[PDB]
């Protein structure tokens, strides 16, 4: 059977800065891509 | 530990974040805040074995169209979501989401998910839909769309009431792990 989920973690929270037109809190792997 | 990458996509305002947050934390977010990108993790016990569920919460905003595909490599399953009370979001399953997903991941399984099930019978919602020459999407209509995009499963749910909610993620899991 499949249990209810547990131990939630928010690993990445990305935003966007309009002044610089740059993403903020990008996954470390995406920093060379965007 | 087994791990599953599940990526969630669909129009703005369809309920992707509420769906993920209601399943993982059992809370319905009180504010409507559009997503740029977020990654959540949660543990689930599947047939006695622990599984790490990785959840990729993507932006329905067109303005983030170039950021979105960065989530796609090595995806194990997609949830394509539309609101059962937004015909337009449903039409965009065919017009945008299925084509984009399938272009990046030509063989990854897709679950079609109809959200906001609590609103399909909301008389005021029905009336304002009718005012714009629209109606809520029905189960048969949803199922027909799912069949047309070659989805492994069509599911309806409400993040708000959690009706059908666990089932979406249980099916997503069985789609990847059997
Ligand atoms: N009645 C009802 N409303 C819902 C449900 N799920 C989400 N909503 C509402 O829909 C709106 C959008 O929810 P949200 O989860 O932010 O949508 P999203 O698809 O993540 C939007 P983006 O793609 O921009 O992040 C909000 O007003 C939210 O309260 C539901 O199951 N029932
Ligand atoms: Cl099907
Ligand atoms: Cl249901
Ligand atoms: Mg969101």
């Amino acid at each position: 059977e499949i249990s209810a989920p547990s131990n939630f973690e928010h690993r990445v929270h990305t935003g966007f800065d309009q002044h610089e037109q740059k993403f903020t809190g990008l996954p470390r792997q995406w920093q060379s891509l965007i | 530990m087994q791990a599953i990458k599940c990526v969630v996509v669909g129009d703005g305002a369809v309920g992707k974040t509420c769906l993920l947050i209601s399943y993982t934390t059992n809370a319905f977010p009180g504010e409507y805040i559009p997503t740029v990108f977020d990654n959540y993790s949660a543990n689930v016990m599947v047939d006695g074995k622990p599984v790490n569920l990785g959840l990729w919460d993507t932006a329905g905003q067109e303005d983030y169209d170039r950021l979105r595909p960065l989530s796609y490599p090595q995806t194990d399953v997609f949830l394509i979501c539309f609101s059962l009370v937004s015909p337009a979001s449903f039409e965009n399953v065919r017009a945008k989401w299925y084509p984009e997903v399938r272009h990046h991941c030509p063989h990854t399984p897709i679950l079609l998910v109809g959200t906001k099930l609590d609103l399909r019978d909301d008389k005021d919602t029905i009336e304002r839909l009718r005012d714009k020459k629209l109606a809520p999407i029905t189960y048969p209509q949803g199922l027909a769309m799912a069949r047309e995009i070659g989805s492994v499963k069509y599911l309806e749910c409400s993040a708000l009431t959690q009706r059908g909610l666990k089932t979406v993620f249980d099916e997503a899991i069985r789609a990847v792990l059997g």
